[PDB]
């Protein structure tokens, strides 16, 4: 699947 | 425990992929090949589940079932490291990704409670051409693996990876190619995501994003203002004359990176034609009437979890970007100021294949996700972001 990521 | 970093991968025992013909983690990958022949007879019983449940394809024309795997989703999918967003995939998004040409109903692959037939599971698989090196190879692409929260921890997983295997091999089969958020035996290839503040109000009150505290948010809002209209000459929607073009530019573009879709053009028109709401193209038209740049972003909003006001982020994400007449900074620069006159929240991409030239220039910001890609059954050295050319959804 996908990852969700979000700015460091 | 699954483990997003290699440090913690190192230290772990990996009971289910040690069975599985992928590289280990810590060899080096010296050969190119399959790990294991193809089957010759494959297993024709559906591997077994935990009592009380039962497989069901899903039948995604039906509106009632593509709503429960909607609702699946929605409430169980991936979420952030801090479990504050979770991707909200939409019904009609889900049907593009999941009817592609060449899918197949059995490569929907549902877990149900026999009693309640509450949908608790599930895989997929579509069929790709794919690219690796100097091969290629029809393969499977595998999203969307699910298990209901209140299943975890059970192995319901390895049983969904098995039986979406055992029904690709039925197919004849033996390759797939995926992504994860998690380190597995073994990665390909290592991708950052990035993301381009659109709405830096809203992103600072729902948490996505911080105020530095250098920074005030009157300078954050002034440092990611963008234009009103792009600059681009005769950028505009790609349209059914652009099928052909756009199939050609794509198929030229890819070649210089190691891990790429190969598309008929059938499917350059399903995966590009835009849907509102669900996947944009623009195509630059030139003065001589001619069809040189195409830029493409997918719609994927998230859920805000346990948020009073704010319940939702619209986010796009880079699809696929080909530039041959115009800079791809500034093709980039406008796909910026059209996802913002759409609507978006942030703007997401990854450093895979050039997309590291525009990066810091445009003012994305570093993630705090890495996003592998893997084999399964292929053997291969493995590859820097910037020859991954390949974008799932
Ligand atoms: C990811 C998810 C399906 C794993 O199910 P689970 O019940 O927590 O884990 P299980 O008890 O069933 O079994 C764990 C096995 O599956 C592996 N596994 C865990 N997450 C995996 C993933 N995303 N992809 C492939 N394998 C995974 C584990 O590594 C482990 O195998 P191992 O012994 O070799 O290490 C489940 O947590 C989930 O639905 N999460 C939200 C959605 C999601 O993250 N989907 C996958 C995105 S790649
Ligand atoms: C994200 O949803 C991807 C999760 C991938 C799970 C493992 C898939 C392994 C390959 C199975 C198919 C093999 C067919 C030959
Ligand atoms: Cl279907």
């Amino acid at each position: 699947g996908n990852c969700f990521s979000k700015p460091r | 425990g699954p483990a997003k970093t290699m440090e913690e991968a190192s230290k772990r025992s990996y009971q289910f992929w040690d069975t599985q013909p992928v590289p280990k983690l810590g060899e080096v990958v010296n050969t190119h090949g399959p790990v294991e022949p193809d089957k010759d007879n494959i297993r024709q019983e559906p591997y077994t589940l935990p009592q009380g449940f039962t497989w069901d394809a899903l039948d995604l024309g039906d509106r009632g079932v593509l709503k429960e795997l909607y609702t699946l989703l929605n409430e169980n999918y991936v979420e952030d490291d801090d479990n504050m967003f979770r991707f909200d995939y939409s019904p009609e998004f889900l049907l593009w990704a999941l009817r592609p040409p060449g899918w197949l109903p059995q490569w929907h692959c549902g877990v149900r409670v026999v009693s309640s037939r509450k949908l608790v599971g599930f895989i997929s698989a579509i069929p790709a051409n794919i690219h690796i090196y100097d091969t290629e190879k029809k393969m499977v692409e595998i999203n969307f693996l699910c298990v209901h929260k209140k299943l975890r921890s059970k192995r319901v997983a390895p049983v969904l990876i098995r039986e979406i295997t055992r029904r690709v091999h039925l197919e004849g089969i033996f390759q797939a190619v995926y992504t994860a958020g998690v380190v597995l035996p073994k990665p390909v290839g290592t991708c950052r995501y990035w993301h381009r503040s659109l709405n830096p109000r809203k992103l600072i009150e729902v948490k996505f994003s911080h105020l530095s505290r250098n920074m005030t948010m009157q300078r954050t809002m002034k440092l990611y203002r963008l234009p009103e209209t792009p600059k681009t000459a005769g950028l505009r929607p790609m349209e059914t004359k652009d099928i052909p073009v756009v199939h050609q530019l794509l198929t030229r573009y890819l070649k210089q990176f190691h891990l790429t879709p190969v598309m008929s053009q059938e499917e350059v028109e399903h995966w590009f034609y835009p849907q509102e709401n669900i996947i944009d193209t623009f195509v630059v038209e030139n003065a001589n009437g001619e069809v040189t740049d195409f830029l493409s972003f997918y719609t994927l909003p998230s859920t805000i979890m346990n948020h009073p006001t704010h319940k939702s982020l619209k986010a796009a994400y880079s699809f696929y970007n080909v530039h041959t007449q115009t800079p791809l900074l500034d093709l980039m620069s406008d796909a910026l100021v059209l996802a913002k006159m759409k609507g978006f929240d942030v703007f997401n991409a990854l450093d895979l294949m050039e997309n590291k030239t525009f990066l810091e220039k445009l003012k994305f910001g570093i993630g705090d996700g890495n996003l592998q890609y893997y084999l399964y059954n292929w053997k291969c050295p493995s590859m820097g972001a910037e020859k991954v050319g390949l974008v799932l959804q």
